[PDB]
């Protein structure tokens, strides 16, 4: 993924009006998103 | 059961009455009536008692009776067998069984390559550096790779793998995110003395029980290590030194500054490639071994004590491609039969008329590291999506298509060699048609995108010639995959006067020269001369094999008696009555000015067209004719007709006052049109170039249909070498080539369509710097440039005709307009011209004048063969 | 398979007076463990 900030006990913020955390249940969803849509300049590791 | 069983047996209808007659007779008429529905007929049995007496002997006749030669010679030309048939006494022969037996060697030549495409070391890149070792300066030796881990080195045995337990010396070669090589590693070097070779094509034999390669009369063991800590033993190589060589292997860019030397920095890189592929096997139903139609070198099988002769040859018919014909006239030539090497010729329709219609990719085909992901970090593990890498797969696959079935089956014209490898000059040897590369931006994807087109440059190459000649294949698979093989023939008999001859009773002799003149007895898929190259084909063994009908003696003696009497004699007829002729039409000439004086045509039943090239459509029959250096299809003798489609004009015309056309019906006034290349003002019919003059002609003579609409003739008049399956008609569009205002145009070099990505002129690498292309013109999209579109007349395989009929259709046999006194009573002389397109080399047409053949054998006593051999309209005799 | 069929680092000599000497001979390359790999399902 790659999302804003991560809260302590929070998850990371993947982001709306103020705050979005995700439903561990599922949300960080792995499977599927992730970047590409930013391939060849993708990256990640920013701050 | 009973002593006779016959009661016994009528009771189940098992030999006996027939259902139309036990059936009461009121049950048969209702059976008979509703058969369209309801049908009683599959339920009540009938017999089919075979005959008892007087079919078959009981006293002698071994089936397939066994002649062996009383005769035999080596001329290297020929192999002159003279066997002694012995038909005996209520005992007949139907020389169709007949066959020969050749049996002995044949060595096909340093030529011969099945596995189309590489079969050595082949999953690799044809790119990699062999581990080698790179000799130099006297500056001694250096790199190459390694892996078998180990953990001790001791000095003089290397891998550590109780005990040490110490390897052996000749044995070492042979993670999913692991390895990570640390505690020693090793493996095997090729030292300097080596040919460094790529790794796509090399290979040493095993002179090691225990695989490895090595000399035998062996090698260095030798250390390396990291400079890291350089005095503690790090891997350890066993080199060697290999007989490495490849031979599949045709190297496109040895590294050319290497005179001299042959290892050496400037040479790891030479991207292999396996050389074009040879198939190599005898011809369809053995057009060739059996010299036929040489009237200097032709059988016999005339009666012993005449020993006159029962088969007069003469040097116009042409019974190899009238037995060709009669195969395809009597089953289906598309199912191959093995005793007679029955393979039909053939050419994979799509490679001949290429249709690029289109790769299918549309998402990238994409790469993935081996396990799981690729390096990474470590924190609180990789950071957004895996290393990825992309090929698009439906692409490559395509191109190799292309440049591996037409893209380099090119005319030597459009074929730069190798970048500076040495080739030799004679180019007709399997020496310079592998070392013959194919630029890839003749042909590739990019070509005529979307519209089907035979490329135009191999228009006038020939299709039998190919990687897919299915029967090229089916006879150069059969045979063996080898450089040396044996081989046990069943040579068939063709000749049409002695190819049914039923022999009643007698003491015939049997002669027929052979032919052993390999690259004439001996086909190709590129064309060669392998007889220069290397090829010979040893006889040992030749045999005659007659299959007997056991007849019973006393019904073989009325069929005997009663095939002697003069009414009740054979006659007949080679499948291709015709009377051939071969033209000389010189290189790039528009022209075949024929000629013929004074003739009294009397059955003549119709012209018949074609084209053959010189080198290839053989000698006629001399003998060894050296000017023959050709392996491929021989059109003359071999049915495949692929210079057909280049006929413009024919202009009959009789005493020199006429137009055989005749009065007006040719639709532009009789003077036969075959093509109106860029005058179409109406005329042309499919939308091929034909004329609609010259289509009418042929689905008329050919299938029968012209005068009440044409409708797709009958799958069964069309078998395979006929006018409708050839009719393939296609067409393109061109940039306007002075309307784009811009088109200036992109030559073959200079062009650029994949730019990096793919090659630069060859079959070479990767190496460029993609920017956008320019040399496909859009010719479909909405930057359009303007088109002039081009038209095509592909059809090969078959024989233009023009039959002398006034309706021109096939009413019979002897054609309407060869019985009129006009043309049956008194003589005249044709004096035709056709205007053929300028093909480029030698081209010799090949009017195929057509008669009456007709043989009347017969045998009055026992033992005389005596037959008559005329033929009309053009027949032998003063 | 990478086109070269390597990515390797270096590699001296050693003839080894009992001490893996060196070797005038060879002059500073050895790829330790199997070649560097990209993997394709070709089929699905």
């Amino acid at each position: 993924f790659i999302g804003t900030n991560i809260n302590k006990d929070n998850g990371i913020q993947i982001g709306t009006d103020t705050t979005n955390q995700p439903i561990y249940a599922d949300k960080t969803y792995q499977p599927e998103p992730q970047v590409g849509q930013t391939q060849w300049n993708s990256e990640v590791g920013a701050a | 059961a009973t002593p006779s069983m016959m009661p016994q047996w009528s009771y189940m209808h098992i030999a006996g009455q027939d259902a139309s007659e036990y059936l009461s007779p009121g049950l048969v008429q209702f059976a008979r009536a509703t058969d369209t529905y309801f049908s009683l007929g599959n339920k009540f049995r009938n017999p089919t008692v075979a005959p008892t007496h007087d079919v078959t002997t009981d006293r002698s006749q071994r089936l397939t009776l066994r002649f062996v030669p009383v005769d035999r010679e080596d001329t290297a030309y020929s192999y002159k067998v003279r066997f002694t048939l012995a038909v005996g006494d209520n005992r007949v022969l139907d020389m169709a069984s007949t066959y020969f037996d050749i049996r002995g060697v044949l060595d096909r030549g340093p030529s011969f390559k099945p596995y189309s495409g590489t079969a050595y070391n082949s999953l690799a890149p044809k790119t990699a550096p062999n581990p080698c070792e790179w000799k130099d300066n006297n500056k001694i030796k250096v790199r190459g790779q390694a892996p078998f881990i180990g953990t001790n080195i001791n000095k003089d045995n290397g891998i550590q793998i109780d005990t040490t337990n110490q390897p052996i010396y000749a044995d070492k070669t042979y993670w999913n995110s692991e390895v990570g090589a640390a505690q020693k590693v090793a493996g095997r070097v090729l030292k300097d003395t080596t040919p460094m070779l790529p790794c796509y094509g090399s290979y040493a034999k095993p002179t090691n029980e225990k695989g490895g390669q090595a000399s035998l009369i062996d090698v260095n063991l030798q250390f390396f290590a990291l400079p890291s800590t350089p005095n503690e033993p790090k891997a350890v190589l066993y080199a060697e030194n290999v007989s490495i060589e490849a031979p599949d292997t045709h190297l496109v860019y040895k590294p050319d500054v290497a005179q001299g030397t042959i290892s050496s920095a400037d040479l790891l890189t030479q991207q292999a490639a396996p050389n074009r592929p040879n198939y190599i096997g005898f011809r369809d139903n053995f057009i060739g071994l059996m010299y036929y139609n040489s009237t200097g070198n032709m059988g016999v099988l005339a009666g012993q004590a005449s020993q006159l002769n029962a088969v007069v040859d003469l040097q116009d018919r042409n019974t190899e491609l009238s037995y060709q014909l009669m195969l395809d006239a009597l089953g289906d030539r598309s199912r191959y039969f093995s005793m007679w090497n029955q393979a039909v010729d053939s050419y994979d329709p799509d490679v001949r008329i290429i249709e690029n219609h289109g790769v299918e990719d549309e998402l990238p085909n994409y790469c993935f590291p081996l396990g799981g992901s690729a390096a990474t970090d470590t924190y609180s593990i990789e950071s957004g999506n895996i290393f990825a890498m992309e090929i698009n797969l439906a692409a490559n696959l395509w191109r190799s298509f292309l440049y591996s079935n037409v893209a380099l089956y090119l005319p030597d014209s459009y074929k730069i060699t190798p970048d500076n490898i040495t080739l030799p000059e004679n180019k007709n040897t399997y020496a310079y048609m592998n070392g013959r590369v194919a630029v890839p931006s003749a042909l590739d994807t990019y070509v005529n995108i979307g519209a089907r087109w035979s490329p135009d440059p191999m228009d006038n190459v020939n299709p039998f010639n190919h990687h897919r000649n299915a029967g090229l294949r089916y006879r150069s698979m059969l045979l063996g995959n080898g450089r040396y093989v044996p081989f046990h023939i069943q040579v068939p008999q063709k000749f049409f006067a002695i190819k049914n001859l039923l022999l009643l009773p007698g003491s015939y002799t049997y002669e027929w020269n052979f032919r052993k003149d390999v690259n004439m007895i001996l086909q190709s898929s590129l064309g060669n001369d392998l007889r220069v190259d290397g090829a010979s084909v040893r006889f040992d063994s030749i045999n005659l094999y007659a299959n007997f009908f056991p007849m019973a003696h006393n019904t073989a003696s009325t069929l005997e008696a009663m095939l002697r009497n003069d009414t009740n004699d054979q006659s007949f007829n080679d499948y291709l009555c015709a009377a051939n002729m071969l033209y000389p039409i010189p290189s790039n000439a528009t022209s075949v000015p024929i000629s013929i004086p004074s003739r009294n045509w009397a059955a003549f039943r119709g012209w018949s067209f074609t084209r053959l090239k010189t080198k290839e459509t053989p000698s006629l029959g001399s003998g060894f004719d050296p000017y023959f250096t050709y392996s491929g299809s021989v059109p003359y003798l071999d049915g495949t007709f692929y210079l057909n489609h280049t006929f413009k004009k024919v202009s009959i015309m009789f005493d020199s006052s006429v137009s055989w056309p005749g009065n007006d019906r040719l639709l532009t006034p009789n003077e036969f049109e075959i093509k109106r290349t860029v005058d179409g003002e109406g005329y042309n019919v499919a939308q091929c170039n034909m004329t609609k003059d010259w289509f009418l002609i042929q689905m008329l003579s050919h299938y029968n249909i012209g005068y009440q609409g044409f409708y797709v003739p009958e799958s069964y008049k069309d078998r395979m070498y006929s006018f409708f399956r050839n009719f393939q008609p296609m067409s393109r569009q061109v940039v306007n080539t002075t309307t784009y205002k811009e088109y200036q145009n992109v030559t073959l070099p200079f062009q650029h369509n994949n730019s990096g990505f793919v090659g630069y002129m060859g079959p070479t690498m990767r190496e460029g710097q993609a920017y956008p292309a320019n040399y496909p013109y859009p010719l479909i999209g909405q930057t359009a440039v303007p088109s002039l579109t081009q038209k095509k007349f592909l059809c090969d395989r078959t024989m233009w005709r023009i039959p002398f009929s006034s309706n021109f259709m096939s009413m019979g046999a002897l054609t309407d307009l060869g019985q009129n006194m006009l043309y049956a009573n008194s003589a005249h002389a044709l004096d035709m011209t056709f205007e053929v397109d300028p093909m480029d080399e030698p081209t010799l047409l090949y009017v195929l004048f057509e008669v009456f053949d007709v043989v009347r054998i017969h045998q009055p006593h026992r033992g005389v063969i005596e037959a008559v051999y005329l033929r009309t309209p053009f027949s032998a005799g003063n | 398979f990478p086109l070269g069929g390597s990515a390797a680092t270096d590699t001296y000599s050693g003839i080894k007076a009992n001490g893996q000497t060196w070797t005038a001979d060879d002059n500073y390359e050895i790829e330790s463990g199997n070649i560097f790999a990209m993997e394709i399902n070709l089929a699905a």
